[PDB]
Order: C-alpha cells, then sequence, then structure tokens
RNA sequence: CGGCGGUGCGCCGCGACCGGCUCCGGGACGGCUGGGAAGGCCCCGGCGGGGAAGGUGGCCCGGGGGCCCCGGGUGUUACAG
RNA sequence: UGGGCCACUUUUGGUAAGCAGAACUGGCGCUGCGGGAUGAACCGAACGCCGGGUUAAGGCGCCCGAUGCCGACGCUCAUCA
RNA sequence: CGCCGGAGCCUCGGUUGGCCUCGGAUAGCCGGUCCCCCGCCGGGGUCCGGUGCGGAGAGCCCUUCGUCCCGGGAAACGGGGCGGCCGGAAAGGGGGCCGCCCUCUCGCCCGUCACGCACCGCACGUUCGUGGGGAACCUGGCGCUAAACCAUUCGUAGACGAC
C-alpha cells in the first residue's frame, strides 16, 4: 500500500542532477516519466523534470493544475514549507551529514577525543546494568 | 568417520592384520590403547567419546573380524571388516553395539 | 581482508563478473551460500542449457572429456573459471585466492556477509520475468547433497536467531544506559551533535 | 607513528588488446572511484617496495633487505578511477596485482 | 608555521615542550596545510636567524646561541596556543592514515 | 681548507626558476537574433469586451465517515484558475 | 617479366558454382601495422630508431585497454530467443 | 626420538588497525510495549514510534610521542597476574563467568611543571611478527625404545612387477 502519490502540488526532493538537493513542487504531470516542476522560493526555474531524479515528501500544496509562478510562490509562503522541511528530521539528517562532511583535522581529533570518554563511561554503565539484571535473575 | 573406539581385548587373529610381516615384529599393535580401559581417567573419556558419537553421528557401523582358527585354510590372519548397525535410534544402536 | 559475499539473491553471471575481477585485482574472495543463487530464465530452460552442456562428451574416452560437476559451488566456480584467463599463472593464482562453499560452513557462519547490489535478482530483473534456483537446478541435475544442507542450513539459521535475539537485548541495555547517564555525557554528545556524529 | 602512504594496486600496462607498452603503469587507488575525483593524486609520487636475497644499503640505517623503484603519477586513465604511473624503471610482470605506495609529499593543497 | 626565509624554505618552529620539533627549515612542497590559525601577528621573531645561520656547518652539538634562540621564541609563542583549547594535544599528537580515510575525501 | 676563468661530480637523490610542446581547470568582458523567445515584479498591473474545460467554488445526487473526504450531474469565477 | 588472382558498378555462357570469359578503377602478388576471435586480396592506414599528445576503422560486463554515465525514449519472452 | 621450557644464523616471501553472525520481504520493512491469546522465553493480537533506511556499512569500534609534578572531571563494584563453571562437530571455541593469595588510585578526559640526541629541509620510516622453512649452539623437566622393503614360503595370484 502506497502512501506519497505524485499528483499535483506535492512537493519533491531532487537527488540528483542540476539542481540537486533542492525542494521543487509538481505543476503538471507531461507523460510517465517526465514532470512539470517549479521551486519558486528555493531557486529553480519552471522546468520539466524526470521522475528518476525526484523523490516525494510529505508535503502537499494546492494551486491549479497550470497555476502561475506567484500563485506557486504564495501558496509556498502561506504553507511554510522551507521552516517545515528544516524541522523535518529527513532535511536533520542530511545536514548532519553535510557537517560532517564538511569537518576537518581539528574537529576530527575533538571528536575522537570526546567518543573516548562517550564510550568508556556508556560501557561502563552498560556493565553495572547487567550485573543488575543478572543479580536480579539469579 | 566421526570417532573410532576398540575393545579393550583383541585376539591376535585381529592383530594379525595390523602386519605385514608378523613373524619379525615385536607384536605392539594396541598395547599403549588397552590402557585407556584399565584406568579411571581414561574409561571416563571413552566414556564421553560415547556420549558424543551418540549425540552426534548418524550412522553406527560395528567392526568385526573372523575367527580364522575354526578353520581348514592355511592363512591365520583374520579378516576384519564393517558391518552397519539398522535399527531404532542412535542412542540405542550405540548401547546393542557397547 | 577477505571478502565474503551471501550468494543468496545474486545472479550468477553478473556476481561471477565482478567476483573475477576483484579476484585479479588480487582480494581473496569467498562466496558463501551458492545454492540460494539465481538465474534469469525459467528453470526448464536452464535445464536444457545445462543438459546440452552434460551432453558434451569426448567420445573416444569419456573419462578425459569435460567434467560436468553437479554441486551449485562447482558450478559457480566454473562460471569464474571460464570468466578468468586460466591458462595462465595469473589465471591459475587467481583461481587460487579465490574459495567457493555450499551453505555456510563454521569458519564463515560467525562472519557478516556482504552483497553486490549491482547483480541482485530484486534489483536486475524485471518482477513479471522468471527466474530459477540453482540448488534445484543442480538437484535435478544430480546434486545429491540437498537435503543435508538443508538441514545443516536450519540448525545455523536458529543458532543466528538466538545469537541475534541477545545482540538485540544487549544493545537495547546499551540505549537505556546511555538514556540514564545523559546528564553526565551530554559535555561530549553536545560536540558530536555540532560536528554530525549524533543525529 | 601510523601509515603516510595510500594503498594502489598495480593493474597492468598500458596496452591495446594485442599490444603491450610497458613504459606505462595502470593503478587503482582504493576509494577513488572517478576520473573527477582522481585530480588529488596528479603528480604525486608513487613507489613499489619488494625484498630480496641479499642487502642493499638504506638512506639512513644499516643494510637490510628491502629494495625500491620510484616512479610518479602522471594522468588518470579511463573514467573509473585509473591514473597512469612512469616508474624510472619498468615494474617487473611478477608485481602485477600487488601493493603499490602512493605517497601524499608532492603535495599542492 | 613562522615565516618564509630568504631561500624559499619555511621556517616552522614546533614547540619543544609538545612534540619536540626545534627550530627548523622545511619545504613548501612536503607539508600539509591545515585550516587551522593562530593569531601569531603579535609575535617578533628574531633577525639574525637566516638560512646562514640555519645552514648545516660540517657529531652535532646544540649551541647555547641555538638553544636560548630556541627559548625565547617558543616562550613567546606558547601563551598564545594556549589560548586554543585543545590545541596543545593536537600539537603534540601525529597524524596517520588509518583504515578507510581516504585523503581525497577529508578537508585538511 | 683563498677569488676568478673553464672541465666535471665515486655512487644515490632533491629543489628552484626559464623556455618549448601538450592536457585540463577557475574567473571576468563584449557582439548578433523576432535590434532573442519566454519569464520575474507593479492588486489577474490598470481599464473594458470574450472563450471554454483537463469545470474552481456554488448547487444536486450518492457513500466513507465525524464538519471533512471521495465519485458522478449542471455550469463560465464565485470561496481556484 | 610475358602462368596471374580478388573486389564496388557494367557485362557474356551456364540452373548454379570458391565456374568459364570481358570493360573501368583500386588492391593482393612485392606489404608490414590497428579492427573484423581466427583469414592474401574487407574497413582504417601504408613502415628509419625513440619520448609526449591526439585520432581513424572498431569498441568500453569478465577474458581485455575503456561507460564502476544515479545516460534518454520505446519494442521483444523464444520448451530452436 | 616426542612434548613443555634462550640468544642467534641462513633462506622464502608477502603485508603496513579490527568489525564476533538474524532470517528475510521488495505493490513493502525495522524497533519497543505488553492491558491480551496459546505454546518451552517464543509466535501472534493491540498500540506507539522510525522508513530516502540514523538501532544508517554514506556505519561502528580502537585510535600509539613518552615520562615527571599538582588540581578538577570520570572510577570506586574499577586495572593487571590462580583453581572451578559453562561456550563448540559442516571444515569442533584460546570467549565469557564464578570464587582467587597480591597489588594501584597509576590507565580515560580537561588543565600545571619541565624534560628526552633539537642528529642542523630530504628515500624505502611505522606492523601482522616470538611469520613460514632448514642446519646446527643449548640449559632442564616429563617421556618411548618401531615398522616397511628385500631374501624365503604360499598359489585363492601371475607375461615381469604386482597380489
Ligand atoms: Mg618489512
Ligand atoms: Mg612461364
Ligand atoms: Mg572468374
Ligand atoms: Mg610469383
Ligand atoms: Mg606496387
Ligand atoms: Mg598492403
Ligand atoms: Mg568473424
Ligand atoms: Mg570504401
Ligand atoms: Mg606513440
Ligand atoms: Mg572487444
Amino acid at each position: 500500500v502506497f502512501r506519497r502519490f505524485v499528483e499535483v502540488g506535492r512537493v519533491a526532493y531532487v537527488s540528483f542532477g542540476p539542481h540537486a538537493g533542492k525542494l521543487v513542487a509538481i505543476v503538471d504531470v507531461i507523460d510517465q516519466n517526465r514532470a512539470l516542476v517549479d521551486g519558486p522560493c528555493t531557486r529553480v526555474r519552471r522546468q520539466a523534470m524526470p521522475f528518476k531524479c525526484m523523490q516525494l515528501t510529505d508535503f502537499i500544496l494546492k494551486f491549479p493544475h497550470s497555476a502561475r509562478q506567484k500563485y506557486v510562490r504564495k501558496a509556498w509562503e502561506k504553507a511554510d514549507i522551507n521552516t517545515k522541511w528544516a524541522a523535518t528530521r529527513w532535511a536533520k539528517k542530511i545536514e548532519a551529514r553535510e557537517r560532517k562532511a564538511k569537518m576537518t583535522d581539528f574537529d576530527r581529533y575533538k571528536v575522537m577525543k570526546a567518543k573516548k570518554m562517550r564510550n568508556r563511561i556508556i560501557k561502563n554503565e552498560v556493565k553495572k546494568l547487567q550485573r543488575a539484571a543478572l543479580l536480579k535473575a539469579s | 568417520t566421526f570417532k573410532t573406539v576398540f575393545a579393550e581385548h583383541i585376539s591376535d587373529e585381529c592383530k594379525r592384520r595390523f602386519y605385514k610381516n608378523w613373524h619379525k615384529s615385536k607384536k605392539k599393535a594396541f598395547t599403549k590403547y588397552c590402557k585407556k580401559w584399565q584406568d579411571d581417567a581414561g574409561k571416563r573419556q571413552l566414556d564421553k567419546d560415547f556420549s558424543s558419537m551418540k549425540k552426534y553421528c548418524q550412522v553406527i557401523r560395528v567392526l568385526a573380524h573372523t575367527q580364522m582358527r575354526l578353520l581348514p585354510l592355511r592363512q591365520k590372519k583374520a579378516h576384519l571388516m564393517e558391518i552397519q548397525v539398522n535399527g531404532g535410534t542412535v542412542a540405542e544402536k550405540l548401547d546393542w553395539a557397547r | 581482508q577477505v571478502l565474503v559475499l551471501d550468494g543468496r539473491g545474486h545472479l550468477l553471471g553478473r556476481l561471477a563478473a565482478i567476483v573475477a575481477k576483484q579476484v585479479l585485482l588480487g582480494r581473496k574472495v569467498v562466496v558463501v551460500r551458492c545454492e540460494g543463487i539465481n538465474i534469469s530464465g525459467n528453470f526448464y530452460r536452464n535445464k536444457l542449457k545445462y543438459l546440452a552442456f552434460l551432453r558434451k562428451r569426448m567420445n573416444t574416452n569419456p573419462s578425459r572429456g569435460p567434467y560436468h560437476f553437479r554441486a551449485p559451488s562447482r558450478i559457480f566456480w566454473r562460471t569464474v573459471r571460464g570468466m578468468l584467463p586460466h591458462k595462465t599463472k595469473r589465471g591459475q593464482a587467481a583461481l587460487d585466492r579465490l574459495k567457493v562453499f555450499d551453505g555456510i560452513p563454521p569458519p564463515y557462519d560467525k562472519k557478516k556477509r556482504m552483497v553486490v547490489p549491482a547483480a541482485l535478482k530484486v534489483v536486475r530483473l524485471k518482477p513479471t520475468r522468471k527466474f530459477a534456483y540453482l540448488g534445484r537446478l543442480a538437484h535435478e541435475v544430480g546434486w545429491k547433497y540437498q537435503a543435508v544442507t538443508a538441514t545443516l542450513e536450519e540448525k545455523r539459521k536458529e543458532k543466528a536467531k538466538i545469537h541475534y535475539r541477545k545482540k538485540k537485548q544487549l544493545m537495547r541495555l546499551r540505549k537505556q544506559a546511555e538514556k540514564n547517564v545523559e546528564k553526565k555525557i551530554s559535555k561530549f554528545t553536545d560536540v558530536l551533535k555540532t560536528h554530525g556524529l549524533l543525529v | 607513528s601510523g601509515r603516510l602512504w595510500c594503498k594502489a594496486i598495480f593493474a597492468g600496462y598500458k596496452r591495446g588488446l594485442r599490444n603491450q607498452r610497458e613504459h606505462t603503469a595502470l593503478l587503482k587507488i582504493e576509494g577513488v572511484y572517478a576520473r573527477d575525483e582522481t585530480e588529488f593524486y596528479l603528480g604525486k609520487r608513487c613507489a613499489y617496495v619488494y625484498k630480496a636475497k641479499n642487502n642493499t644499503v638504506t638512506p639512513g640505517g644499516k643494510p637490510n633487505k628491502t629494495r625500491v623503484i620510484w616512479g610518479k603519477v602522471t594522468r588518470a586513465h579511463g573514467n573509473s578511477g585509473m591514473v597512469r604511473a612512469k616508474f624510472r624503471s619498468n615494474l617487473p610482470a611478477k608485481a602485477i596485482g600487488h601493493r603499490i605506495r602512493v605517497m601524499l609529499y608532492p603535495s599542492r593543497i | 608555521f613562522l615565516k618564509q626565509l630568504s631561500s624559499g624554505l619555511l621556517l616552522v618552529t614546533g614547540p619543544l615542550s609538545l612534540n619536540r620539533v626545534p627550530l627548523r627549515r622545511t619545504h613548501q612542497k612536503f607539508v600539509i596545510a591545515t585550516s587551522t590559525k593562530i593569531d601569531i601577528s603579535g609575535v617578533k621573531i628574531p633577525k639574525h636567524l637566516t638560512d646562514a645561520y640555519f645552514k648545516k656547518k660540517k657529531k652535532y652539538e646544540i649551541t647555547e646561541q641555538r638553544k636560548v634562540d630556541q627559548k625565547a621564541v617558543d616562550s613567546q609563542i606558547l601563551p598564545k596556543i594556549k589560548a586554543v583549547p585543545q590545541l596543545q594535544g593536537y600539537l603534540r599528537s601525529v597524524f596517520a592514515l588509518t583504515n578507510g580515510v581516504y585523503p581525497h575525501k577529508l578537508v585538511f
């Protein structure tokens, strides 16, 4: 059973291609494997874009199937898609990946030193929990 | 083959099988193996071996040799073969064999 | 360093090509569960292909002609051999560093197995197309250890299920421990969340 | 107190299907699988390290069994991440599929 | 890094109390420049130290002139890097390559 | 353990700048066309007059419910275009 | 030297032939080289001994250099593809 | 001659951190809860969470300059070195646990104090590794003193070997 559908108004995430990592909205369906998309508030012109480079999200904003740039923009700003996407765990994971890639040598040394102690402490408390469970089960 | 267990006493008839020249030998086959039966730790290990065979093996074959002292033939070296044991569970097959 | 690949769900030729290339490059590769390898096309087609291969035989002296191995592991090995330049020292060394098994022997039952998504049936074949199972094909051609391997594999599966349940309990306990000591370890959780190692 | 050299495999010689040019070598560096990703390694010098029977002198040490043929990464090859290397002596054919050390110090970062 | 000499060789100091690297010359090519800076502009390097100073003369003994020059420079530089947390430990550690760590993917 | 002029190093190496030949990369400037086509913003840019459906509300019927959603009917911007 | 043979188009005898006979041009013979797995005449291109670059015809799952492109659009299931 | 127990020599090369495991579906999966139902904790029912997999291999673990002073943080049940308990047969596991005789408040993270051939810009540096194989030097302990072939005989065998 399916939960995401390709209908007029659903916003989508561009996985690869020129406008990768930007959100577009389905404006009209051209054919089996081509869609008309438009990002008014996110630096994407109106263009045909294949379905293979997109991937749907759980957001739908309403406009007519042939509406204009102004109307798509006002629907976007009314829906607050930028803030909602920023809140989304999907975008949180994306930006965490970006930050980890951007991490430098000094940051790598800091992270190594910190996680050394974090793992040490958590392992000690795990041993404590194991001993508690064993004694209450014996 | 998973494991092989022999009897404590084996007659010279079957001992002849293990030598190509019985006249020149010292007849030392199984002379150090036979002690596994008369010692406490040895027979404990033997019972452990029997338990392992009981819990692991699938087919049990028994080793038996003919008695060639009851025959008019010239040769005195016994013929030793493996005879399979067919029956119920492996545990009772091994118990019957032992 | 040894590349261990789970053969269940993989396509024969595509997995074999990648294995041959890696082995030529110099890795030691072990392919495991060769009875689970699939082949595109329906079973009747595949078994007539193998029966024609079986019919190929040296008229003058069959004991010197082609050897038609029936084990699925040997079938996979022969495919890789055909993709390798096996008449040279380089090809023979490659074949030597390749190792192929049926089922999962217990040097490798306790090791994580890799997969090759470029050679998976679910990725390469259309869902409406047919396929065949190499274990069934080998059994119908003359392989004689289909049931033995199945019983040993279900034993392995039960032991692995017990281990996985234990591991699940253990790491749930670890998560509870981190929730317990979060007050103490916040000073490092924050510096990991500011560099993307967390969440 | 660790590794300061990247891992590469001497795949083979510059060749067609039926002709071999021994003066150029093909290398697989691990982790690089794209022509646009090979740019970091152009100009880096590479070395092949092997052992022999009797000793040879070493810079800053007592003689040992190790010997080295030096090279240099010239330019990329294909689309999958190959590079071309030119060694001051042609690599022996027994080194096919063995480790070639790729250094970092001819750096331009 | 402190300065570039008249022969194009970098003048590296290193803290002796940190990693036992003395006032030394290095070549610009055989180094990696990490993205970590120190506000060193408020530090004065003695003029007399140059390529003629650092060039090999001819068993090697460390001169008192070298020791006092190093003491002055190192005493000037240490407090400025003590102001950056964990920087002394980072300088004291040693860089190395481990499994799966790819130089062309990591931002230095 | 001299300065210069010329010749070279016992072997193994390194660097720098110059010139020649190549393969790439990063910037910025300008010309022409339908003296680009579309597009952006100015309340659909404003003022009037039309069109129809891949028909928005509205109204009618029905069902899935708890006022929303879905299918069909009519129609000409109304609470979309 | 005065035995020739092969190929695009034209062409005579023959049912036809890797047959037998002509015209034009180019080849092999006298000729290596890259591709057509392999081949006298097919495609590309003709050769002193080498280094760098780039191509032709043909290719880029593995043998085997190169698509390890997040290639585009369709058609096709073959128990003789 | 065989096992446990010291420097070395010759020769053969490679290599330069480990991942210790569910089964699987793909028009569907993963993790908990148990108010519930059967069965020797398991399967299911319910509900709540994630799913471009974050309980993510785009991952995790270890992360090595060293030593010397004092302080904080972490530990206190911890760190290391004896007897028992379990861990395995497809090609058998050097793992955990219990008591232990002793020892340290040293290991890890933040700071303070200086020190080490600072060998004078330069290459194969850094391991797996008491590596595999072959000769002898050697201090001891626990142990053991065979078989095959020929020659002869047999004829259930036989060209000769072989049997
Ligand atoms: Mg070495
Ligand atoms: Mg003539
Ligand atoms: Mg003719
Ligand atoms: Mg002639
Ligand atoms: Mg001519
Ligand atoms: Mg020619
Ligand atoms: Mg052909
Ligand atoms: Mg032509
Ligand atoms: Mg050339
Ligand atoms: Mg080809």
